[PDB]
């Protein structure tokens, strides 16, 4: 403030010539543009809303590394040519990014699935921590990991399980947002994620529920869309062109492997596919701490008494059971919920899911 | 429609088709899948004549495969009353 | 005008005729001397 | 014009000429009169014909409503013109809507046919919006022929907005 | 003669702010057109610019001209917000399970939402109604919206997507906006309803391009914008070719079914619907409900018109018992007929 | 004029011995592009078929696989077949226009003839049947000399 | 020092850039997929404006006008998809993406997937490495190598590297061409590239031309009567002309690859477009006897096993499936402390792979 009234002040004053040039050019009608290629002779193509497609040539604004393609500028009505570049800040240029760094869960922390931490560890931790042991054989350790289940259990917690031992830095990125909203940003989203994670790379990239885009169908058009083959045939080149010593991984989710492009799949390239695994004693323990935490419930409330006779009922039940455990409690008009509320809502739960099986076989 | 306009603005036509039989039918179930083009030519034949604008000097002559493959709606008198075997 | 704008004409009363264009308008102009009623037709330029 | 239709001929004199002449029968009894009514039998046969005689007498707007009609391979447009024309009824009130072979729209779907069949269980939200979604007022008369029809019962059937349910006598 | 040059104008779009720019600009997003960059008015600060604020926007020049009021012009197919609902729980009433099930979901987080979270559960955001059709659910919709002082507001699906180029988008994302403002209000899904009120069987072929979009709105109105009081109400009797993940938290939360039909259950709507006729003293409304095969509330409902036709030709306004057994077994063979 | 015949007879090489000779313009039309996804692309496919034959005078249009388009049996399962359902229905339209030029052939080389048609014989359509067996024992040596 | 200079550029430049670029632009105006004017109208002669947008088309007749550099505005002046009369000379479908391909010169890889299969092998010797290696003996014998082959079997079994084996001997440069990355969403490209291969395998001889997954982008579709879209259309013309007419096969070869052989163009399966035919069987005991061999010569293990235990563990399968068991030898031998892959380690790596399969 004191510092800057006796260096920033005089320096507005000497710069205001300069900013007087630039409003001659800029003008009060701009427009929003749409930027396809950028090429070193100073021309580009910006689109308007209305979808008056130009070609115009680029002035001396700011510098060509702020200019990408597939971005959004400013433009005026006499030449179309463009004024200025918009502010990226305010859209999100990918689809979702959630950088987490050291994330809470572990290994020791998601319970009875080691049997898929073992498969897992090798494909990710191994290659990290002991890179010589694959220059020996000469063979690439795959980085891709493909998941079964539902979430919540399974590919909730191993997602960010993974990234704790081997200090890795969790992205989640939603799969049904691979199609965004836009034409022409779908070899651009899919270079930005291998991007932005390439520079340092101590991360790991998680993508879930991907029921569309992995299917082509039989062409791009009747029902289908130019969007979906953009990143899907991007996505292709990225995995299996660019190779490392593994640091940078991309792991997906989906719950059905044969509606996804075989393509896609470049068999070699990822080898892992992790099953299922049905919760032991100690994650369904795990789901209950988060639900019962706000919920009231006495002292002779125990997570053990629970989990002891089950259905072995997977995370979407297991939330519905303390639901219906608090319906109870509303009817009798109570705030505090006793332990026979969790007793006769695990009962109703448990038969609506396998109870006779339609006995049978003589 | 237009053919129905141009047909009253126009004494002097005559209307010919040939083999209804993918226009019209009775299909199996009577039900709809890609079907809709099919009840929609039918179902604007019908509704032309019954209306309080009906034709009279325009003959429209109908031909198909069968005549007991056709929709029995048109076959009944007031609409359709000429039944002729081409044998 | 060498460039002319690409239409259809669904109509050649005698003297009138009907032209559709491509930009989804429809306009009437009458019938010139420098063209023939065989000569417009659609499905052409 | 045509006999022997005395047993229908009842049926739209209560169903039309009741309620469209004296209106105070039904305040005075506590009961309201039915938003519309179902025939049922062949078309163009002392039906249809019939069904232009209702206007003579009763000196009523008669709307002829196709059901191949509204076909367009884009959407919102056919949805929207079945709240139009219960609006535009509702400026007049000697007004009558009729359907004729209802029997094409009222088809649902028991499995998914994607592509240009996704039509039909579009417009039967807004025929159903029109009757059971509002409360009951009759502005408009609105009667639905039908030919054949196997099952079709979305909301039609059952007496919540429409009670008679005319047929058309074989023997 | 001041009002003549008033009524000359070279016309005013309409667009709502974005952002604030320090070069004294301004980005609106106009509806018809698209984000354009304008000015700010001279005698109008930029301090007072908010987001979505409805402004004014001059078409000659392209810049604001002044302040209006702010609200989202609703563009009206089915979904136009109407006004004094009419409707009580005393006409459609007489079943008990259905009214208690009904209270605990959507009443009880308006009038106390204080309890959900005492407890330490979420509050329903949705339910989902169960039963056969033609229970007479239609008229009781009015009453959800009527005893609660909520706003009415209906929504079609079908007519907020059209196949032209931008018109299967903003008619979507035009109900989120209007639903932030209006917030305490219950919202009503159609054209997926199986219940009966209005039953299409649902659709899943006219879906597809609505499903990127109102899907997206509906989930991230919950999780992420966190609005309470806002009640998604769906409706339907089976999930094939609807979306499969409604069953995850976040959409589907109570499902409220419907009492089976008896004599108890039919015996009070019929003395619900008797009470605007006229009934001669000694006529007994239970063994009515007795004779009744397969009645549902919507079948006795119609029985008040067909009652009133016989004694209408001897032009009576008293029905005398010996016409409501006559009428009764008419409209109990309606569906039986032939 | 008919032709029938498994494939390697020359059906589909004497084709264009008959437009060489008489100096036609040679029109193949291929099989696979007679299935189309969208309905009711051959109402259009057909006309434009003898609206560039109207302009250029010699010329013959030549079917590849005739059998597959030339059966809609009996049945009522059309609805799948829909699109070669009104194919055979334009075909017997378009050659019923113009009865006064006959230097447009129709020839449709296939394998075999099973279903039969009162309105495919008759003049300005398919009238000889010209077989093409497998060569005989002198035939194969003087094709191999 | 330096501040000054970096804004220098855009404040000195920009006062030039307000009277010679607007001039420049003047008249409302490298690949570029829009070519269309606005409100230009000039004079009967050097007008033009073609426009391909949906509204308000035009056309030029009179002849042919052919222009060096500007014909009428310059710059976005432009064909694309849809050809306008009688202008070919300046197309916008120059996109500097062409070396998107693979091209390698002499591939050092012999015997990869080929060991094994007999049969594949001879059908390639006499129509690939005899005409790369003295082609005056073909002028001697009459005839010519065929104008085409026919390659259709399980994709990556070896059928692409089946061509690199049989041109090391013959040294003949390998340019493959992926069906994945073939397909672009730019409509007249392909036309370009097509045309580019062969003028550019006239100034380098001896190359093969190889293409991948064919019906990727299709030889035939519905796309091509009933879509607006050029592409296999022009591809085809380019293919067909260039190729057999005027250009000896003899060192210039192109060969494809597809998996169903019926869903081919049928205009190639008419004579004189496509001859010869292999077709691709999966590898036997003995088949893959060989190609579990090769692949253990590159990774250091345990020379005193036998290969052919391991090949007989797993059933008939596709060559590309083989690849993935090679990466989890590797992988087990960790587990139990091995640097090196053992006699044991092989019995739960193939065991491994069978069951993921689930056929």
């Amino acid at each position: 403030f004191v510092s800057n009234s006796e260096i920033l002040k005089p320096f507005e004053k000497k710069q205001e010539e300069e900013k007087k040039q630039l409003e001659e050019i800029r003008g009060n009608p701009l427009s929003i543009g749409t930027l396809e290629e950028i090429i070193d002779d100073d021309h580009a193509i910006v689109t308007s809303p209305t979808m008056p497609d130009y070609y115009v040539s680029i002035l001396s604004f700011v510098d060509k590394e702020l200019l990408e393609p597939g971005c959004s500028v400013l433009l005026h009505h006499k030449t179309m040519s463009i004024v200025g570049v918009l502010q990226d800040d305010a859209d999100p240029m990918v689809s979702v990014m959630k950088m987490d760094k050291s994330p809470t869960e572990s290994y020791s922390d998601i319970g009875g699935l080691e049997s898929q931490i073992q498969e897992i560890k090798e494909s990710v931790e191994l290659p990290l921590t002991h890179p010589e042991l694959y220059e020996e054989m000469g063979i690439k350790p795959p980085k891709g990991v493909i998941l079964y289940g539902a979430p919540g259990t399974g590919k909730t917690l191993l997602a960010k399980a993974v990234a704790n031992q081997t200090s890795a830095t969790f992205l989640r990125i939603v799969g049904s947002e691979l199609i965004q909203k836009y034409l022409g940003d779908g070899p651009r989203l899919c270079r930005q994620i291998f991007k932005v994670a390439g520079e340092n790379a101590p991360s790991i990239v998680f993508i879930d529920e991907i029921d569309a885009i992995g299917t082509k169908r039989y062409d791009s058009n009747s029902g289908g869309e130019r969007e979906i083959q953009r990143t899907m045939l991007e996505l292709l080149n990225q995995l299996d062109g660019f190779d490392d010593r593994g640091d940078v991984k991309v792991i997906m989710a989906t719950n059905k492997i044969e509606t996804l492009d075989p393509a896609l799949i470049r068999p070699g390239r990822i080898d892992r596919k992790i099953l299922f695994e049905n919760p032991d004693l100690s994650t369904k323990k795990k789901i209950l701490g988060i639900h019962t935490s706000k919920m009231n419930l006495s002292e002779d409330v125990n997570l053990e008494t629970l989990v002891t006779t089950k259905d072995d009922l997977s995370g979407a039940d297991i939330q519905a059971m303390c639901t219906e455990a608090g319906l109870l409690a509303l009817r009798e008009r109570r705030m505090q919920v006793t332990a026979e509320d969790f007793k006769q809502a695990k009962e109703r739960v448990m038969k609506n899911k396998v109870e006779e099986n339609l006995e049978g076989l003589y | 429609r237009e053919m129905f306009a141009y047909a009253k603005e126009h004494e002097p036509c005559i209307i010919f088709m040939d083999e209804v039989d993918a226009i019209g039918g009775r299909r199996f179930s009577e039900g709809t899948s890609a079907d809709r083009e099919i009840q929609r030519t039918l179902m604007e034949l019908l509704t032309q004549m019954d209306g309080f604008d009906n034709l009279g000097q325009t003959k429209i002559i109908m031909a198909t495969n069968r005549p007991d493959t056709l929709d029995p709606a048109l076959l009944r008198p007031g609409r359709l009353d000429r039944k002729v075997e081409i044998p | 005008q060498l460039p002319y704008l690409v239409a259809n004409v669904v109509e050649v009363v005698g003297k009138a005729a009907v032209v559709k264009t491509s930009s989804r308008q429809t306009v009437f102009l009458p019938m010139v001397g420098l063209v023939d009623p065989d000569k417009l037709k659609p499905n052409d330029l | 014009d045509v006999g022997g239709l005395d047993m229908q001929k009842q049926e739209i004199r209560e169903a039309v000429e009741l309620p469209l002449v004296q209106a105070d029968l039904y305040e005075q009894i506590g009961i309201d009169p039915p938003r519309g009514v179902l025939l049922y039998g062949p078309p163009g046969t002392g039906k249809t014909m019939l069904v232009k005689a209702v206007a003579n007498s009763t000196k009523a707007a008669f709307i002829r409503v196709n059901g191949s009609e509204f076909v367009h391979k884009y959407l919102g447009e056919g949805p929207r013109m079945v709240r139009d024309v219960f609006r535009l009824a509702r400026e007049n009130a000697p007004s009558i809507i009729f359907i004729d072979e209802v029997d094409s729209i009222a088809t649902k779907r028991f499995d998914a046919q994607t592509g240009s069949d996704r039509e039909v269980q579009r417009i039967l939200i807004e025929l159903l919006t029109q009757m059971d979604g509002f409360d009951q007022s009759t502005n408009v008369k609105v009667i639905m022929a039908t030919n054949r029809a196997d099952t079709l019962d979305p909301a039609l059937l059952r007496p919540g907005r429409l009670d008679r349910k005319i047929e058309f006598p074989s023997l | 003669k001041d009002e003549l040059r008033l009524l000359q104008e070279p016309g005013s779009y309409v667009g709502e702010v974005i952002k604030i720019v320090s070069d004294k600009k301004v980005l609106v997003k106009v509806q018809p057109e698209g984000k354009y960059i304008v000015d700010v008015a001279k005698d109008i600060n930029v301090k007072d610019l908010k987001a979505s604020q409805r402004v004014c926007l001059r078409s000659d020049s392209y810049m604001l001209h002044k302040v209006l009021e702010n609200k989202a012009d609703p563009l009206v197919s089915l979904m136009m917000v109407e006004k004094v609902p009419d409707s009580t729980y005393d006409m459609v009433g007489g079943l008990t399970k259905q009214i208690k099930e009904i209270k605990e979901v959507i009443e009880l987080p308006v009038k106390h939402p204080e309890l959900f979270e005492s407890l330490g559960i979420a509050q329903p955001k949705g339910v989902i109604l169960y039963g056969p059709p033609g229970t007479g659910k239609t008229l009781l919709a009015r009453a959800v919206a009527h005893h609660t002082d909520c706003k009415f507001i209906r929504v079609s699906g079908a007519e907020l997507v059209q196949k032209y180029i931008g018109e299967g988008s903003r008619m979507v994302r035009e109900l989120f906006v209007m639903a932030r403002e209006h917030a305490p209000s219950i919202i009503f899904m159609d054209e997926i309803d199986s219940i009966g009120s209005t039953r299409v069987e649902g659709s899943g072929g006219g879906d597809s391009e609505v499903q990127r979009t109102m899907l997206e709105l509906l989930n991230q109105l919950d999780g992420f914008e966190t609005s309470k009081n806002i009640k998604i109400i769906m409706a339907t009797n089976r999930l094939d070719i609807l979306d499969p993940a409604l069953l995850r938290p976040g959409r589907i939360d109570r499902k409220i079914e419907f009492p089976p039909p008896s004599v108890a259950a039919r015996a009070e709507i019929l003395r619900i619907h008797s009470r605007k006729m006229n009934l001669t003293r000694g006529i007994n409304l239970r063994k009515v409900a007795e004779k009744m095969n397969g009645c549902s509330g919507a079948d006795v409902k119609g029985v008040c018109t067909e009652a009133g036709m016989y004694a209408l030709r001897e032009r009576r306004i008293h029905v005398t018992q010996e016409d409501f057994e006559l009428a009764v077994g008419k409209v109990m063979n309606k569906n039986q007929e032939t | 004029a008919l032709m029938y015949g498994p494939p390697g007879t020359g059906k589909t090489l004497l084709a264009r011995a008959c437009a060489a000779q008489t100096n036609a313009t040679f029109l193949k039309l291929a099989a696979p592009q007679l299935v189309q996804m969208y309905i009711g692309e051959g109402a259009k496919l057909v006309r434009d078929a003898f609206a560039l034959a109207k302009e250029k005078a010699p010329t013959i249009i030549f079917i590849d696989e005739l059998d597959a388009i030339g059966t809609k049996r009996f049945d009522s399962e059309k609805s799948g077949d829909r699109e070669v359902q009104r194919t055979m229905l334009e075909l017997l339209n378009q050659l019923d226009g113009f009865s006064s030029d006959d230097r447009v052939k129709v020839l449709a080389a296939t394998n075999r003839v099973d279903v039969l048609d009162p309105a495919l014989l008759r003049s300005g359509r398919l009238d000889r049947k010209i077989e093409f067996p497998l060569p005989s024992e002198d035939s194969r040596a003087q094709i191999l000399q | 020092l330096k501040q000054t200079e970096n804004d220098l550029k855009d404040i000195e430049a920009r006062i030039k850039e307000k009277a010679g670029v607007k001039e420049s632009d003047t008249g409302l105006a490298h690949p570029l997929q829009v070519a269309r004017c606005t409100k230009i109208i000039k004079g009967e002669d050097a007008k033009y404006v073609i426009n391909l947008k949906q509204i308000a088309k035009f056309v030029v007749g009179l002849g042919e006008r052919v222009s060096p550099t500007d014909i009428e505005e310059g710059m976005r002046v432009g064909v694309d998809r849809s050809k306008y009369n009688i202008e070919l000379p300046l197309p916008p479908r120059i996109d500097p993406s062409v070396t998107m391909m693979t091209v390698e010169e002499k591939p050092d890889v012999t015997y990869s997937d080929v060991g094994g299969c007999k049969d594949q092998i001879e059908k390639l010797r006499e129509v690939v490495e005899l005409p790369l290696l003295s082609p005056e003996r073909f002028a001697t014998l009459g005839i010519d190598p065929p104008k085409g082959i026919l390659l259709y079997g399980p994709p990556g079994t070896g059928k692409t590297l089946c061509a690199r084996a049989v041109a090391n001997r013959t040294d003949a440069t390998f340019i493959r061409v992926i069906g994945s990355e073939l397909v672009q969403k730019y409509v007249g490209e392909g036309a370009r590239m097509v045309r580019e291969l062969f003028e550019m395998a006239r100034t380098k001889k001896a190359c093969i031309i190889f293409f991948d997954e064919i019906d990727a982008v299709g030889g035939a579709r519905f796309d091509d009567g009933a879509g607006g879209d050029n592409e296999v259309q022009r591809t085809m013309l380019e293919l067909i002309t260039q190729l057999d007419g005027f250009d000896p096969r003899g060192n210039i070869k192109v060969m494809f690859a597809t998996n169903r052989p019926n869903t081919l163009d049928p205009a190639l399966l008419r004579p004189g477009r496509i001859d010869r035919k292999v077709e691709f069987s999966l590898p036997d005991l003995e088949g893959r006897a060989n190609i579990f061999r090769i692949h253990s010569k590159s990774m250091s293990v345990e020379r005193g096993i036998r290969w052919e235990l391991i090949s007989r563990l797993c059933p008939n399968s596709t060559g590309a499936e083989l690849r993935s068991v090679c990466t989890e030898a590797g992988m087990f031998a960790i587990r139990a402390r091995r640097k090196v892959a053992t006699e044991k380690d092989f019995l739960k790596a193939v065991d491994k792979v069978i069951s993921g399969y689930k056929k």
